[PDB]
């Protein structure tokens, strides 16, 4: 759902519903992480500064940062995904008459030559 | 005698020892695989008796070294 | 297994040092292609999916190995060039080839279409830079410019068919869950939906229409030689359509049938061309037309046996071209000019280079059972059981096959080289182990085909 | 052994009557050639097969039967179908080389007769065509590559034709 | 291409313009002659030589595409007709062939009772 | 020690990576619990093992 | 006028200062490369690698298929007169049409 009618507008995670537990040491989190280390090596391509990787130790500012908006980003996103799932499943069972049910058969097909 | 006519040769006849160094090298493994069918015994041919489905290979017949 | 040992390869060239470099990144990928043969081949009846939806298990695609085995070819060739440039322009330039190695193996092992689509346009992106540089002739840019116009003309219409098809029935994914398809009903709005899915494989499969993408690749040299094994690689990387007609429309046969008939003709025409042409790159170039259009045949026919020669063709093709190209490359080296007729002379300044001349020039032809029988002859034995006429013309290709391999041999055999005064040392060591790397694999299949050609084999 | 049928017994005996010469130059090399290298030939392999003692049985074989047709679960879902799959290109896999034996039954008829050719055996000729028309008929031969799903529209196609010609005579 | 009669001495006349024609052809010959001479007689080259002639011979093909065909006139259709024509001769002639195939399935069998292979 | 830790330092993470990536991907059946004794296919009853086979 | 275009000039290792040699300047780079991890791979990925290909681990039930069969033949030849193959995965249909 795009418009809101039972969480509240304006959030700052989400408030309302906590109870969902974020994910611990993530794949996704890695990769992330592994931006915030990326950005690390081509910030001294801009100002010349010797090696990439052996050079200035400010870099843990940038994984950090990356890490700390990133996990509130995926807390939105297990969020967000859990409201339209949510939404989805109470609409099939208060309407019912919408959803249909199929199961077992014995149809003809037309079959391939060559 | 003639000086005759000349080709590099020392750059083409040492790729070839080269390689067959290489090749001597790991025919060490070719001759021990000749060995494993003559002590090991290779596979026979029997009806499985209800017990043990798979242990360490499942199902391999012909050379050890498959197992 | 298989990702994540080729991403560790990136900081591997950049952390050692500056008289290294080759050594690091030649060796540790000759022991990760060994791993590739150790686990993949390992199936059932329906072979079974391997982990999570990131990257699966193969079904017919011994192709993988392919690329893991022209991962360390790729950069044995190359060792001629780069070498006159800067040290970090050395670093640069095999991560690319690393890149195109990340993107490559992903392609052949995910079962997806929506995923392997952003895989399948990926491989472009290095080997556009690829090009674009390094390129010791000019019109860098009339083949770099249509070394995307032609494949991304063709392919961004598979965002408006694969979407459309997974919006309709239930979702492509794993290709495994793929039973939910029903057959086509065949009208005219079904014309375009069928026409999105082949024409991004239609450019990358050379035609005799919208084919001219692959000569202006291989002539206009890249990087020596080792990059034009990649542009090999990215013929035999569409390979979705194995996938593709076999699943989405199997119903769908008759509007394949024009399709045939301009391969058909991808073949004496593309053929004719390939006798009297000038450079020696472009001999292999248009080659490499026709033997890849004996593919786009077997697969729109979509009989059992006719896969089996499809997938044979794909392995076949994908280490006979490479090592032609090597040869190319290594007379390239040397007289640095890639005509055919100045640069003549074998066995009397090349001794030992010439036997690997014969050896490469005779597998286009068909040898004893080596792959190339098991590729070409599979075809045309399954194209007798779709029509009567096709070995009519199929049968003259068979005499034209050789006018590519013998007249490549013939104006190389002749022992004049008058005008040249160049190429002192025949072969160097890492030059005659080039030539050995691809045709020993293909005589070891000669024992065993089975890890050549199986789509339920 | 068993499943291959062949030729019961062979006669094979020698006379040797009309002229004296020096015997015979067949039968002095078979009995002179059976002790010089063939008789070291077949110690050797009592002397390899004696030191393996000890050996593993083994499963070889796997059951696994039935668990629900294809032509009784219906609807797209990956629950049901994904079983039955598995048990269609089971059967195909194992008939493709259930008629290279029946196959291999004429191959050993052409050799064991030569001059009789097609005037003896029969037998294994009946059996060939019998096999080869059902597995063109059933298990695809026509329709396209092997898949599951579209094999109960191949037999569909054929149920249709019994029931359409019988209805009219 | 031969005649009624092989040329290669017929039709000879010494004059005075024939042998003026024979000096203008040994003065191109001898002058791209003595430019060899000077690089091969001498052993501080070692190398391949270019050769201006045989480079345009190569490029005669490879490039010069596009600067011509700029006059397409009535020859550059005959030539289509050569190329996309008999792609379109095998389309009456495959689904022929097919479409006699297609009816002996469904009635009066044709195929071969010993036939399983694809 | 310090003639083989200076020169060699970039040699020891490519076998290393292979066992990083050995281990990483076989825990993804670990996500994948679902059918290891339902689905009577390679189905059997345990007697001492638990859970038949990771 | 060029100025500064001319700079290009050949070059060739062949034997000159080098003796024999495939890698590009110093001796003890060359021996240990090219020579060596050269050829690892020809003795690993080629001779080690020989013994895999496709002998050894079955490969998708090529020699399973073959006891399986032939156990199936005389079976169904004693007790039953069709052989193998006669009706497949077929047993009462609901209908066709």
């Amino acid at each position: 759902x795009x418009x809101x009618x039972x969480x509240x507008x304006x959030x700052x995670x989400x408030x309302x519903x906590x109870x969902x537990x974020x994910x611990x040491x993530x794949p996704r989190l890695a990769f992330v992480g592994f931006l915030g280390y990326c950005s690390g090596l081509i910030d001294n391509a801009i100002r010349r500064r010797p090696v990439l990787l052996a050079g200035l130790h400010r870099q843990l500012l940038y994984i950090t940062s990356f890490v700390f908006v990133g996990y509130y980003l995926l807390k939105r996103q297990d969020y967000m995904y859990a409201v339209r799932d949510h939404d989805m499943f109470s609409y099939i069972k208060s309407h019912x008459x919408x959803x249909x049910x199929x199961x077992x058969x014995x149809x003809x097909x037309x079959x391939x030559x060559x | 005698r003639l000086f005759i006519i000349k080709p590099s040769g020392f750059y083409d006849k040492r790729f070839l020892k080269l390689l067959r160094f290489y090749i001597l090298l790991t025919g060490i493994p070719v001759a021990i695989g000749i060995t494993l069918i003559n002590v090991x015994x290779x596979x026979x041919x029997x009806x499985x008796x209800x017990x043990x489905x798979x242990x360490x290979x499942x199902x391999x017949x012909x050379x050890x070294x498959x197992x | 297994k298989y990702i994540i040992p080729t991403i560790m390869l990136m900081p591997l060239t950049w952390l050692s040092k500056n008289n290294m470099i080759w050594v690091n990144s030649t060796a540790h990928s000759l022991l990760i292609s060994f791993t590739s043969l150790l686990l993949m081949n390992q199936f059932g009846d329906n072979s079974l999916n391997f982990s999570l939806l990131f990257f699966s298990d193969s079904l017919s695609t011994p192709l993988l190995i392919l690329t893991m085995w022209l991962l360390p070819l790729m950069l044995m060739a190359s060792q001629h060039h780069l070498s006159k440039e800067n040290l970090t322009r050395k670093k640069l330039f095999i991560t690319m080839l690393i890149s195109l190695q990340l993107f490559l193996i992903m392609t052949f092992t995910a079962m997806e279409l929506i995923l392997f689509y952003i895989l399948f346009e990926a491989t472009l992106v290095p080997t556009l830079i690829i090009i674009t540089r390094w390129g010791n002739q000019t019109e860098r840019l009339n083949a770099g410019l249509y070394f995307l116009f032609y494949t991304l003309a063709g392919s961004l219409p598979l965002l408006v068919a694969l979407i459309y098809i997974q919006n309709t029935v239930g979702s492509l994914n794993f290709l495994m869950l793929q039973y939910w398809v029903q057959p086509v009903h065949n009208s005219w709005s079904n014309v375009f939906m069928w026409l999105a899915c082949m024409m991004a494989f239609m450019v990358k499969m050379p035609l005799y229409g919208l084919h001219l993408w692959l000569p202006k690749a291989h002539v206009e040299a890249p990087i020596a030689g080792s990059m034009v094994l990649a542009a090999v690689l990215l013929k035999l990387g569409g390979y979705g359509m194995l996938r593709i007609t076999l699943i989405l429309n199997p119903m769908t046969d008759f509007m394949a049938y024009p399709f045939i008939m301009l391969s058909l003709w991808g073949m004496i025409m593309t053929s004719s061309i390939c006798l009297r042409q000038t450079d020696l790159k472009s001999l292999i170039a248009y080659s490499s037309v026709s033997h890849m259009a004996l593919v786009i045949v077997a697969i729109l026919i979509q009989t059992p046996w006719s896969y089996m020669g499809a997938t044979a063709l794909m392995i076949a093709h994908g280490l006979t071209s490479s090592m032609l190209f090597c040869l190319a490359n290594s007379n390239y080296e040397r007289i640095h000019s890639r005509t055919m007729i100045l640069a003549r002379g074998l066995q009397t300044l090349l001794p030992l280079m010439a036997t690997w001349w014969l050896l490469a020039s005779l597998t286009n032809l068909a040898l004893p059972p080596t792959i190339n029988l098991i590729g070409e002859l599979f075809v045309v034995m399954s194209t007798f059981s779709w029509s009567n006429i096709t070995i009519i013309l199929m049968g003259v290709n068979m005499v034209i096959t050789a006018l590519y391999s013998l007249y490549m041999l013939i104006m190389t055999q002749r022992g004049k080289y008058t005008y040249h005064i160049n190429n002192i040392s025949p072969s160097f060591t890492r030059e005659n182990a080039l030539m050995s790397l691809h045709i020993l694999p293909l005589l070891l299949l000669t024992l065993n085909p089975k890890i050549i050609l199986g789509p339920l084999y | 052994x068993x499943x291959x049928x062949x030729x019961x017994x062979x006669x094979x005996x020698x006379x040797x009557x009309x002229x004296x010469x020096x015997x015979x130059x067949x039968x002095x090399x078979x009995x002179x050639x059976x002790x010089x290298x063939x008789x070291x030939x077949x110690x050797x392999x009592x002397x390899x097969x004696x030191x393996x003692x000890x050996x593993x049985x083994x499963x070889x074989x796997x059951x696994x039967x039935x668990x629900x047709x294809x032509x009784x679960c219906q609807e797209k879902d990956v629950l049901c179908m994904f079983e039955a799959e598995m048990q269609w290109r089971r059967d195909y896999k194992v008939d493709q080389e259930i008629v290279n034996i029946i196959q291999e039954r004429l191959k050993a008829c052409q050799q064991r007769e030569g001059e009789s050719h097609r005037q003896n055996c029969a037998k294994e000729l009946e059996q060939f065509t019998q096999v080869v028309k059902a597995y063109q008929d059933r298990y695809x031969x026509x329709x396209x590559x092997x898949x599951x799903x579209x094999x109960x529209x191949x037999x569909x196609x054929x149920x249709x034709x019994x029931x359409x010609x019988x209805x009219x005579x | 291409x031969x005649x009624x009669x092989x040329x290669x001495x017929x039709x000879x006349x010494x004059x005075x313009x024939x042998x003026x024609x024979q000096a203008e052809r040994l003065a191109i010959r001898s002058r791209l002659k003595r430019e060899y001479q000077l690089q091969y007689y001498d052993p501080s080259r070692r190398g391949v030589i270019e050769d201006p002639a045989l480079v345009r011979w190569t490029y005669a093909r490879s490039a010069n595409i596009y600067p011509n065909f700029r006059p397409n006139t009535k020859t550059s259709l005959l030539g289509a007709l050569f190329g996309i024509g008999p792609l379109v001769f095998w389309y009456y002639v495959f689904k022929t062939d097919r479409d006699r195939k297609e009816k002996l399935i469904q009635e009066g069998k044709l195929d071969r009772t010993f036939n399983i292979s694809y | 020690l310090l003639q083989v830790v200076r020169d060699h330092w970039v040699h020891v993470l490519v076998p290393m990576g292979f066992v990083f990536g050995y281990y990483l991907d076989r825990k993804n059946d670990e996500k994948l619990t679902a059918f290891r004794n339902k689905s009577l296919l390679y189905k059997r009853e345990l007697k001492p093992n638990e859970e038949v086979t990771w | 006028r060029w100025q500064e275009d001319p700079e290009p000039e050949d070059e060739n290792l062949y034997e000159k200062n080098p003796d024999s040699h495939g890698y590009d300047k110093d001796p003890a780079v060359d021996i240990w490369n090219m020579r060596v991890v050269f050829f690892f791979g020809f003795s690993i990925v080629l001779v080690l690698g020989s013994t895999f290909v496709a002998y050894l681990p079955d490969y998708r039930m090529q020699e399973w298929a073959r006891r399986e069969a032939e156990r199936l033949v005389k079976y169904r030849e004693a007790h039953g007169l069709p052989i193998m193959e006669s009706n497949c995965f077929d047993p009462s249909k609901i209908q066709l049409p």
